[PDB]
């Protein structure tokens, strides 16, 4: 009798100890008489611990409980494109049922060691500071760690917007579909975000998964995992996907809540022992597949929220260890006028130049190393002592390179527009220009090439590299413009 | 037949009720107990099992005897809603506490209700002029948006709000709902005086605002529900009436503070810092209800308390994410004598964009930040060496910076009894031009003192001239 | 003569610097206590919370 | 064996006792054991009850008899307590015979509602100039006295009591202000000598003393503030004015965290329980100004908090500051430089001062508080030795004169009429010309000049309490003439 | 009611004391500085002086006393004359070895206190109670309360710390019959005075006789430092 | 020579925790101090009557970044009769053995040092 059903013994705080259910599986979905569904996480002889996806004011002692017989899964396929679903994969935008092609589980095994490929495919983020210093690669997971109100989401958001350059195209192997995963955010914000995507015709290749704070803790916990399965889909069918988690810091808080309430002993700061295993079996799910598998791939941009700039924290360290580098963002640099406030000193990419564009690779070789020297000289000129020709020369250029990296939000720049700017920087053609001039210089120089030397922009774009001839013309195009005005 | 039960345990603000009948009341329901003093209201929290339930007292549990009879209400704590609540002081329970007779309202909705659907969410980018320099210039508030006023103890969170009510509630045109959660009972009374004198609340006439109080003197159960009571009233005018409403809350922190006192007795495993595991959710369900929908707009000014001046504290740290505008007060600034002690650096808003406040406004603001920032980054040097060691360029930025900081201060009409200086209301238009003029270096001759507690930019030059005659 | 005036000022400059920097040490040294005690009490709370685990 | 009004002790330890029985007992009801020790049913469980011990657990044996009182813990309240020293229970400890109480009040009273109240408007002369000028106290205000060890925290509360003698010996009642000192966690000698000083100044006649020594059990120190509160609440309801001073509340919380930890309660910040706020909250709220319908009575409270290393950012301190209507911090540094009382104008605050301050002081002292606030900023900024301009230097000279003028010896209370003149001169600048080492002698010599000459001005400010447009001129010509000589 | 209503100075016998940091009759004095400053020499002194001026006996109490030092102390005391086997001794010794369990450690102090109170209420003498060191007394409690299961307070110390301290300091006072002056050493944990143990101890201390190395270095005996030595009875 | 007591405490802590005994500072039971105090006090100098025999103890404690303020070290340092503090920094300079003269102290001192060397030390 009780094999497929059970009576509730206690209920509260989204937890429900039901009695019976001696044939239910681990992590299996269930349904109460009230209509509200739940998830079984603790299997014990006496009772079964279940977590509620909705309010608990509806469940009461002695209520009937039924099982689903299936592990919590979510609808997947192209249909979701442009739609906004919740943890479970149900539509929340109000635009009809989700037309899915298949259904995959929440928890999926990470791709094999055999079916992998070294990351070689770039991920144009449109951010010069990024594509030049810490390039992204199809199949890696680049962290975006920083304090509140710095510009973490910004970096991610602009990326999706930049993809419009190829998603409107015909070629598939070049496009890059985007999966935003809002977790812990308020519905107000999510609404405004999705509004902004549409204002840029970026919603058509974008899938959004909402797990606002108001929803139940188990939703916020499951949100990322289900969302990942959504993206994995493209990876398997030989397409490219780009998922953004924002943010795992909240997810751990959520997952911490189920543990404590299920009366599971806490580790450090109340987080469950396996809190690491929470993000490890998530990020590893994204990687570059073998040619046999489809040459498919899934890129990940995890987001973390530090307190007081303390990266030595419990959760952040757990994730820094997994991610293929991190884009550290400091509040202090933001006010100084460095926007986006990317600290090069601490931001790195483990894939490195392999992922970066070949063209942009040439124009900026030791650029990151040079910016390191700049901060070295910038700190030493604090003494208030005169500087020779060497220490002032690099100080002049290093100060302007930092000003060239500043780029406005919602303004992704193609590759053909980044190369030229960086070119004139690393060489030293901006040294002879005032700092408050670098601003308009960028826009003016671009308009110059798009009008006159447009042929070059077309070669850099297609070729993606720099030939002996292309450098010659590019060289002369730069000097000619400096002379102007 | 009324459902009845007996008490089995009484620990603090937590009473365990048991029902002989096989029908148990759901969660979030109310209960009442007969006493010589009146009636004690209970609220279901969780079903411990064995036809026993755990509930949270709404008032003192002194005198409660084990096995005493308990009557069921049949519905979650409800409170009267409608224009009938205006000009009346409602209690956490939903009963008049101003001694002016019962609130004859038409309908009575429960304090517990689910947050607006994602599709119902409506976003807006309209600016809201307050008159406050440090705000309308740096982090302007938005119409029907969420406002937050963080800060330690005695930094200026209430006094800041009082001014907002003296400048917006008057020229508003809609309705207002003030709810004092865990605050000095005295401030409530004096607040009542102000509403009467200003005429916002006329006993004989009509009123424009409703007063709901769950002061700190009240036990934890109340300090936990009061916020919900006040909110239910305001969401009525939002959907039912579909009219602009100003929701003033102070202080919102008490909401989680009051819940962390009982979480222990409820049998929950304390999370780090002592706060209950479900901090994120509870705080979530509250903020998600306080928002603008497609039926009406609501501007909320919530004040948040900062324990031990720690912004990393889980309580306030989970509040920022639920705000479209954040104005943090650092006691390190108030002690300087600068008021309001707004910290330009930490302060953020969503309206700080050139596509809204204008290109010039964006540039002027940014310049102010950079200047203030450069002063902070050299602060270490100043205490050690001094300005003598500062470079020519750096030394000029400091003075200018120090001028901008002092200029940020603004005399408050509400705080005139503290500063002894008549209030000063400055328009956004003049404020921008003002700082912009200071950036251009058109006032580097005027002494810094002339920027301290000054209203309009004209008043600076005026005050500078007055100091010439005082010099002997 | 103007050299004897630099040494004289520089002897005053570094005198106050040692006094400010010195006195600054007696201020941060207090913050090192409250922060030391905080870490000792916090690490202790997790140890107690892990043992107070019952049913 | 009546398991309805009496029960048996099941176990004892850690200052808690689990008795079996007492089915008709009220929550928080006083009780007594076979040994005669009084307890309190702090919690009620099915099958057992928790009782706190107000005495040593040595006297409580397992298996004894336990009778109930039938009434919640209460303390004798009335006018007969005046001049008498009692403990937390209300029993005499001085040995002058039993207390003449008019009635008995609960130990735990609820604060007056919002309607039966009025804003404070009755000045409360403390005798201290720097106090009743920057942060004055009014009948019904809650002024905090925060400061480090040996900084003069009680020295400000003590002098206030001795200054009340000027009205307590009068015929009128609304002018008299009863005093109720509360000593908790202090030494025997410390309190005994404190009482002696009151008798020497003949101030014990209008003062009530409540004792909660450290030797006494923690709970006594816990209930001492609450009971002592009810003693003064009596005067309030009768239309009289009372003044209670807690010294100190910071120790209480420590005593309470004891019972808090013993009863196994999840530790919070600094090992204080989460309900530590409701402790001082419920206590302070019971101090305000009632409406005229109630009796126009009031109860001014002066809580005291001891910090460490001048840390007002601590937990306990901030919790109190978020309740009291202003603080009077006492920095140690200023205390050693001679500047006594070491009132730090920077952190000192009065949320309802001007409202309850003499208009004679409001006029002569304008923007004096803010000036001093900015004073320390420019003063501590020019202490490097660097040269400044005339603007900053001018404010630096006037600041120093005011700072020295705020100074005052202990046991030397000055009438408001005597304070008004001193402030006037400071703001105007007449003191600026005066030498810094002559500021002290000048004050004692200036007062004699008015009494010997312009006595009429003193008598006018006394009664009227406000400076008219005419008296303002007569005063100026009288000070200016003295500054010249 | 048995408490006094006035604090009086207790003539010790040292100028550096009576003039700078005088001892309060029935008060608590803090002695800083370890071996090398002749701490032991400064202790036996107060025992002799008071024995000749006030004729009151003394009681030495050692909490977690090093068995090594305990030996050399006893022996030294026989060489100075504060303790004579054949004649008449002036001070009673009550040591509590470190190799003893917390239970005993946390009671050593009370043991020595009892003996001292006897000569206060019976013979009514100005007896001096020496405790070295008040710090291990708090540590003792901390280990005891630890094993009992009681939850640890701030910094790890016991919650009951506040009450315990008083169940020892309060008992040391001047009554109408006699008086007991406490001369107990103090140890500052990690050179931090914010810590509970020290914080709580100082709350009872009335005077402090510091012993600096730099003072004995100048050939100044005792090594009492005039600048650091302060008293709460230094007023007109 | 006990090399090292630090490791011993860790072992003992393990047993104590597994046995579910009350955890103290840093997860060390209250009897941890009673452990070392009941060990070091065993070594001493017997009198002439006892046999004039003697047992010297050189306990070794490993600090974590110079933190002598830690629990275990504070216990040991309080019981012993002197320390031979060693710093890695002094080691790098060349000063080997890197014995910080400033901190290294001995309460017995000359009492146990050859007069031949005391006259020049
Ligand atoms: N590139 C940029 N240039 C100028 N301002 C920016 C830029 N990127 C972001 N901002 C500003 O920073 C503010 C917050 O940015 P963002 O949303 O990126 O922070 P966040 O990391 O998402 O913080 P949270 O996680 O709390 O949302 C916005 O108001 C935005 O105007
Ligand atoms: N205005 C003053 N001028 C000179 N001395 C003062 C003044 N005020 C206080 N003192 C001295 O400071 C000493 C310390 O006593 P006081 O009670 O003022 O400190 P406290 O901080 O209140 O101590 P506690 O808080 O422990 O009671 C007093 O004995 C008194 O002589
Ligand atoms: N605009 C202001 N100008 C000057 N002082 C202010 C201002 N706002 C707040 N304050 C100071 O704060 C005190 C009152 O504190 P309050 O603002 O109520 O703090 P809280 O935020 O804790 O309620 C007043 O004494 C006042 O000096
Ligand atoms: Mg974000
Ligand atoms: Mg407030
Ligand atoms: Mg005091």
């Amino acid at each position: 009798n009780l094999n497929e059903t059970g009576r509730v013994l206690a209920v509260g705080d989204g937890i429900a100890r039901v009695f019976g259910l001696n044939n239910i599986q681990a992590e299996e979905l269930v349904e109460f008489s009230s209509g509200v569904k739940g998830m079984a996480l603790n299997l014990e002889p006496g009772q079964v611990g279940i977590v509620l996806f909705g309010s608990d004011r509806l469940v009461k002692e002695g209520e009937l409980v039924k099982r689903t017989g299936n592990i919590v899964d979510v609808p997947v396929g192209p249909g979701l494109l442009g739609r906004v679903v919740d943890a479970l994969g149900n539509p929340i935008d109000g635009k009809g049922p989700i037309d899915a092609a298949g259904r995959s589980r929440a928890q999926v095994k990470a791709p094999g060691i055999l079916p992998r490929r070294s990351v070689h495919e770039p991920v144009q983020t449109g951010l010069k500071a990024v594509d030049a210093l810490v390039p992204i690669g199809r199949g890696q997971r680049e962290l975006i760690i920083g304090d509140r109100q710095t510009g973490k989401t910004a970096v991610a958001l602009d990326t999706i917007l930049n993809q419009k350059r190829w998603n409107n195209g015909s070629d598939e192997s070049k496009k890059l579909y985007c999966v935003y995963v809002a977790v812990g955010q308020k519905r107000s914000t999510v609404a405004q975000l999705v509004q902004t995507l549409e204002q840029h015709d970026a919603m058509k290749y974008s899938i959004i998964v909402a797990a606002t704070a108001s929803e139940a803790a188990p939703l916020q916990y499951l949100a990322p995992f289900t969302a990942a399965s959504i993206g994995e889909w493209f990876r398997d069918n030989g397409k490219h996907a780009l998922i953004v988690y924002d943010d795992l810091s909240k997810q751990a808080v959520a997952y911490r809540q189920l543990s404590l309430l299920l009366r599971r002993p806490p580790g450090r700061e109340a987080y469950p022992g396996d809190v690491f295993y929470l993000h490890s079996r998530l990020l590893e799910r994204a990687a570059k597949l073998s040619e046999k598998e489809g040459s498919g791939s899934l890129t990940a941009l995890p987001v973390i929220e530090t307190q007081g700039g303390d990266v030595s924290a419990y959760i952040p360290t757990n994730v820094i260890s997994i991610t293929d580098g991190q884009i550290f963002l400091e509040a202090e640099l933001f006010y100084k006028g460095i926007r986006p406030a990317i600290n090069v000193g601490l931001s790195v990419s483990r894939v490195g130049s392999a992922a970066q564009v070949k063209a942009l690779k040439q124009v900026a070789g030791s650029l990151k190393l040079f910016l390191a020297q700049y901060r070295e000289v910038a700190a030493f000129a604090q003494f208030g002592s005169d500087l020779d020709a060497s220490t002032k020369q690099t100080l002049v250029r290093g100060e302007r390179l930092t000003q060239l990296l500043k780029q406005n939000q919602y303004s992704p720049l193609a590759t053909e527009e980044q190369v030229p700017l960086i070119y004139a920087g690393v060489n030293g053609h901006l040294d002879g220009i005032e700092l408050s001039r670098i601003g308009e210089f960028e826009s003016s120089f671009l308009s110059y090439l798009k009008s006159n030397h447009n042929e070059l922009l077309t070669e850099i774009r297609e070729k993606g590299e720099l030939s002996k001839e292309l450098l010659a013309s590019l060289k002369s195009a730069t000097e000619s413009f400096v002379a102007t005005f | 037949t009324p459902i009845t039960g007996k008490v089995t345990a009484v620990i603090g603000a937590i009473v365990d009720v048991h029902f002989e009948q096989s029908e148990l009341p759901a969660i979030l329901n109310a209960l009442e107990i007969k006493t010589p003093q009146g009636k004690l209201v209970l609220e279901v929290a969780q079903h411990l099992g064995e036809n026993t339930v755990r509930t949270i007292a709404m008032d003192g549990t002194e005198g409660l005897v084990r096995g005493e009879k308990v009557l069921d209400t049949g519905g979650p704590i409800s409170v009267p809603v409608g224009r009938e609540t205006l000009g009346r002081i409602i209690n956490v329970i939903g009963e008049p506490i101003d001694e002016r007779g019962p609130i004859k309202s038409k309908l009575r909705k429960p304090i517990h209700a689910d947050p607006p659907s994602f599709a119902e969410q409506s976003t807006s980018a309209e600016i809201l002029e307050t008159g406050i320099k440090v705000v309308d210039l740096l982090a302007p508030y938005a119409r029907g948006g969420k406002i937050g006023l963080f800060g330690g103890a005695g930094v200026g969170k209430t006094v800041f709000i009082q001014e907002l009510i003296n400048n917006i509630a008057k020229a508003h045109g809609g309705f207002s709902v003030f709810t004092g959660v865990g605050e000095r009972t005295r401030e409530g009374n004096d607040l009542y005086r102000e509403m009467k004198e200003t005429g916002v609340i006329n006993l004989e006439g009509e009123s424009k605002v409703a007063l709901v109080f769950g002061q700190m003197n009240e036990p934890p159960g109340a300090r936990a529900r009061v916020a919900l009571t006040g909110l239910t009233i305001a969401e009525y005018f939002r959907d039912e009436e579909g009219q602009d409403v100003l929701l003033f809350i102070d202080n919102i922190f008490r909401f989680t503070q009051a819940g962390s006192e009982v979480s222990a007795l409820l049998g929950r495993i304390p999370s780090a810092v002592g706060y209950q595991p479900t901090l994120a959710t509870d705080m979530g369900l509250l903020q998600e209800r306080i928002t603008t929908t497609k039926k009406g707009s609501v501007t909320s000014v919530q004040a948040v308390y900062v324990p031990a001046d720690d912004l990393t504290d889980p309580a306030p740290a989970t509040t920022f994410a639920h705000l479209d505008a954040t104005t943090v007060l650092s006691r390190g600034i108030s002690e300087l004598g600068i008021y309001p002690a707004v910290d330009p650096l930490d302060s953020k808003s969503r309206l700080l964009d050139a596509a809204v406040v204008g290109q010039e406004h964006y540039d002027v603001a940014s310049k102010v930040q950079e200047t203030l920032q450069t002063y902070k980054s050299l602060q270490d040097i100043i205490a050690i060496l001094g300005m003598d060691e500062l470079s020519e360029q750096d030394k000029l930025t400091v003075e200018r910076a120090r001028k901008i900081q002092r200029f940020l201060s603004q005399p408050f009409a509400v705080a005139e009894v503290f500063t002894g200086i008549p209030g000063k209301l400055v328009r956004l238009k003049d404020t921008v031009a003002s700082f912009k003029a200071v950036l251009e270096g058109k006032y580097d001759n005027i002494p810094e003192h002339a920027f301290y507690m000054v209203g309009g930019i004209e008043d600076v030059v005026a005050k500078a001239e007055k100091l010439a005659a005082e010099a002997n | 003569q103007g050299y004897a005036a630099e040494i004289s000022a520089r002897r005053n400059a570094m005198d106050n610097a040692s006094k400010n920097a010195g006195d600054m040490i007696n201020r941060y040294s207090i913050l090192y206590n409250r922060t030391r005690q905080a870490v000792i009490t916090n690490e202790l709370v997790d140890i107690i919370t892990g043992a107070s685990s019952l049913g």
